[PDB]
């Protein structure tokens, strides 16, 4: 079975955050429990409820009366609503498959309760050089400068380059906006002859753009 | 609510050896009737979501390995690793299921000790791209380093730079256990212009002196160019 998760990762204080998770392979009908979960910043992990195979439902009390969890069985999809939110509720949020213990996950989405705007990114070149270059090895990469919110993804030569990637953490700046490096370590010979480009990825902005990265010369 | 309680933190361990791990609940997880426990072990590698590994506290999921072995009853539970691998690297998390709401440990975070590794450092000038934009981004990185302690000084004309700038680490690596870290220094462009000498200083335990990379400002020239100075 597979569980895929959809829904905006921006809400505003007050405002009601709304998820959908689409199942494929298992009809939600058949059996099983289908249950958001919650991962805090800091870890802790929380079970939300669930929607079961016939239709009812089951909520953590310390939700009270803010959470609906509902479903569509003509999509094969159960859908998370939860309202009055607060910063409190800044987490990464999963759909599930439960029997008690949970087997399958969603991939998880990043929910965060802000007023702030959403802002897409800068993409700037960290150019390889000698300043750069230790043996036969260069080091080149991508800064991901003011965003919001969290998440942005980098990918080099559209996944063809994978080997010796490293995609910081974002960090947030006084600014209150994200920025992150992507940076990635390639053999010092292949700089004249081999095509460098960082794929990013902003969806809360739709903002997708393409930087190649070329040398510089420092001396 | 049954309140579950994993009692380290964290632990590191080294490759090839064995730990084990304990999650204690605040009533019993056993059912007479049943004299099974209604306990379980997920796995979180960095940047994934939980895996099931252990239900019924001792019975394998399909898939996972016999060195993963659950134990306890009652109130009393353990997850026992051996023979570690790099891959092992994740965050342990026990979940009951006896009663409502479903509740969850606070995970066990498992780190793999390795031997030292000196850190590669690298240093990147701002773009002209950047730099059009009022702004200096001026990157210092240090690859693939072991243990995660480091420590970075910017200097600029000899100055020591406090307060502008910021520090990320990766998670530890799955497949070789290092880290790496960036640290990014920022300034005005009006600022970035008054000054010549931009140096990033790294002092780690596998560095027996400090390493030192630095440019001085505009000595860096467009790829291509090279051919009329060569």
């Amino acid at each position: 079975v597979q569980l895929k998760q959809s829904g905006p990762g921006l809400v505003k204080p007050s405002q009601s955050l709304s998820l959908t998770c689409s199942v494929t392979g298992y009809s939600i009908t058949s059996g099983f429990y289908w249950t958001w979960i919650r991962q805090f910043p800091g870890n802790k992990v929380e079970w939300m409820g669930y929607i079961n195979y016939a239709g009812n439902n089951d909520y953590n009390p310390s939700l009270k009366d803010r959470i609906s969890i509902t479903r569509d069985t003509s999509k094969n999809q159960f859908f998370l609503k939860l309202n009055s939110v607060t910063s409190e509720d800044t987490a990464t949020y999963y759909c599930t498959r439960g029997t008690g213990r949970i087997e399958y996950w969603g991939q998880g989405t990043s929910v965060t309760v802000s007023s702030a705007s959403t802002k897409g990114p800068s993409v700037f070149p960290l150019a390889p050089s000698s300043k750069s270059t230790s043996g036969g090895t260069a080091a080149l990469g991508c800064l991901v400068k003011d965003y919001f919110p969290e998440p942005v993804t980098v990918s080099w030569n559209s996944g063809a380059l994978t080997s010796g990637v490293h995609t910081f953490p974002a960090v947030l700046q006084s600014s209150g906006l994200y920025s992150l490096s992507s940076v990635v370590t390639v053999p010092s010979s292949s700089l004249g002859t081999q095509t460098y480009i960082c794929n990013v990825n902003h969806k809360p902005s739709n903002t997708k753009v393409d930087k190649k990265v070329e040398p510089k010369s420092c001396d | 609510d049954i309140k579950m309680t994993q009692s380290p933190s964290s632990l590191a361990v080294s490759v090839g050896e064995k730990v084990s791990m304990s999650c204690k609940s605040s009533q019993s997880l056993l059912y007479s009737y049943n004299q099974k426990n209604y306990l379980a072990w997920y796995q979180q590698a960095p940047g994934q979501s939980p895996k099931l590994l252990i239900y019924w506290a001792s019975t394998r999921e399909s898939g996972v390995p016999d060195r993963f072995t659950g134990s306890g009853s009652g109130t009393d539970f353990t997850l026992t690793i051996s023979n570690v691998k790099t891959e092992d690297l994740a965050v342990y998390y026990c979940q009951q299921y006896h009663s409502h709401p479903l509740t969850f440990g606070q995970g066990t975070k498992v780190e793999i000790k390795r031997t030292v590794a000196a850190p590669s450092v690298f240093i990147f000038p701002p773009s002209d791209s950047q730099l059009k934009s009022g702004t200096a981004s001026v990157v210092c990185l240090l690859n693939n380093f072991y243990p995660r302690e480091a420590k970075v000084q910017w200097k600029v004309d000899n100055a020591l730079q406090s307060g502008n700038s910021q520090e990320s680490v990766t998670e530890q690596d799955s497949k070789d256990s290092t880290y790496s870290l960036s640290s990014t220094l920022t300034l005005s462009k009006a600022d970035y212009e008054k000054h010549k000498v931009y140096a990033c200083e790294v002092t780690h335990q596998g560095l027996s002196s400090p390493v030192t990379k630095s440019f001085n400002r505009g000595e860096c020239s467009r790829g291509g160019l090279e051919v009329l100075a060569q």
